[PDB]
DNA sequence: CCTATCCAATCGATGTATATATCTGACACGTGCCTGGAGACTAGGGAGTAATCCCCTTGGCGGTTAAAACGCGGGGGACAG
DNA sequence: TGTCCCCCGCGTTTTAACCGCCAAGGGGATTACTCCCTAGTCTCCAGGCACGTGTCAGATATATACATCGATTGGATAGGC
């Protein structure tokens, strides 16, 4: 399910960042800090939605995990 | 295509992740801090966190290409990327 | 209810022969809300400091002096004097 | 001129303590540079707060609260 | 590489107080009373910084092989800070 | 008649300008329900402000003393190839 | 590999940090009083909001237009001995 993330994908990461010539265990450094990142937001969004009795995360929960997280995400508040 | 493809993602606002593998991967992440229950996601909130990692990537990749011209290379390294998640805290 | 269709009136007074989606619209109706928890939120410790439990306009004034850059803090205070005056006396 | 009063071999003794082996020329001005520019972030946000109250005196809660503006929060002057 | 473990296990302030009063006392008039306070919470997050930022910066100058800091090292290490 | 000297002709690839309106489906707005916007009495507890205390930092003169500053030898580092 | 050179250490020199100590009122804080004006409550009253649809802002699909411009070799050709 790692795996999910693609080299093309990455590289066109890479290529919206400016980067030339993207290397190989890159793509294994990156899902990894998609591992570390994605992790780190869903922690705290699902415990924001435990709080009031809820199976669903919504938008406003991961904008709130977000903003715990240290960046603002602006188009997805309802 | 060196001098054309860096010219044409970045004129482009749309997605370049995947949205069902980013959601498996979202899905898989969820099951491990729910105690092991399936779990219910929006499809704003799936989009909210593809936004948000598209943009931390392509971030983390732009100030890592920085630190690649500083030794001399055009050749991006983990070395960068373990560079730059430490001069950010 | 939301900030929305108040950003589209003042839209269509910079701009009444451009549109807009809703997108853009939702980030500008998640824009002000943005701000708005940066001024109350400043101005609800700058009160706090001298011992005041109310929020004059000195209070919001300094909020955005201290929040907003240079030439934007200028800028919203010439924008936010002229607001208190024109209310009080009309 | 009070820019000079960040002498060279404090310059020095900030490098030495922050592991740096040799410092180059520029960095005893680069120091005199970005403590012109970082510290008056620092001076204006604690001065605000002096304009906020009525006083001429600004205290260390000032300089604190606007590093706490800034994102670096100070221990030991709170009270 | 001698005093480079000394002043890691010390405490005390590099600059000195009274060019440090004098430079925050050249800004101050830009926009007073300073108490001695005051002065102590202004240069001690100051040095603190200092320090850090040049710790910051010299794990950019090992990335390249270098040993020697450089005037582009302060200006990168602050970039992606976003100061 | 062998040879050096003007000519061009075939080989080929690599870019956007503004040319459109056509398969779907969402923004501007009309209408209407209404719940929040809004005028207004009323007690009252906070805002504003004078008098005074006394505090604490500005103001200053001196001692000797650790800390700042300056010039030379050179030796391993920065960067060029 | 390799040669150019930039700070580092040390001998020497000195100007200003720090301490010791008296001063003394700028003004922060405290007391107390008097009055703004804003929350509680209440009836009111009206832009602002969901429902719904008219249709226009836009986003590909993609045919192939668009004219020369960078370069190499074989055939005539005027002079030589």
């Amino acid at each position: 399910n790692i795996q999910g993330i693609t080299k093309p994908a990455i590289r066109r990461l890479a290529r919206r960042g400016g980067v030339k010539r993207i290397s190989g265990l890159i793509y294994e450094e990156t899902r990894g800090v998609l591992k570390v990142f994605l992790e780190n937001v869903i922690r705290d969004a699902v415990t924001y939605t435990e709080h009031a009795k809820r199976k669903t995360v919504t938008a406003m929960d991961v904008v709130y995990a977000l903003k715990r997280q240290g960046r603002t995400l602006y188009g997805f508040g309802g | 295509g060196w001098l054309k493809e860096i010219r044409k993602l970045q004129k482009s606002t749309h997605l370049l992740i995947r949205k069902l593998p980013f959601s498996r991967l979202a899905r898989e992440i969820c099951v491990k801090f729910t105690r092991g229950v399936d779990f219910n996601w929006q499809a704003q909130a799936l989009l909210a966190l593809q936004e948000a990692a598209e943009a931390f990537l392509v971030h983390l990749f732009e100030d890592a290409y920085l630190l690649t011209l500083h030794a001399g290379r055009v050749t991006l390294f983990p070395k960068d990327v373990q560079l730059a998640r430490r001069i950010r805290g | 209810e939301s900030y929305s269709i108040y950003v589209y009136k003042v839209l269509k007074q910079v701009h009444p022969d451009t549109g807009i989606s809703s997108k853009a619209m939702g980030i500008m109706n998640s824009f002000v809300n943005d701000i708005f928890e940066r001024i109350a939120g400043e101005a609800s410790r700058l009160a706090h400091y001298n011992k005041r439990s109310t929020i004059t306009s000195r209070e919001i004034q300094t909020a955005v002096r201290l929040l907003l850059p240079g030439e934007l803090a200028k800028h919203a205070v010439s924008e936010g004097t002229k607001a208190v005056t024109k209310y009080t006396s009309a």
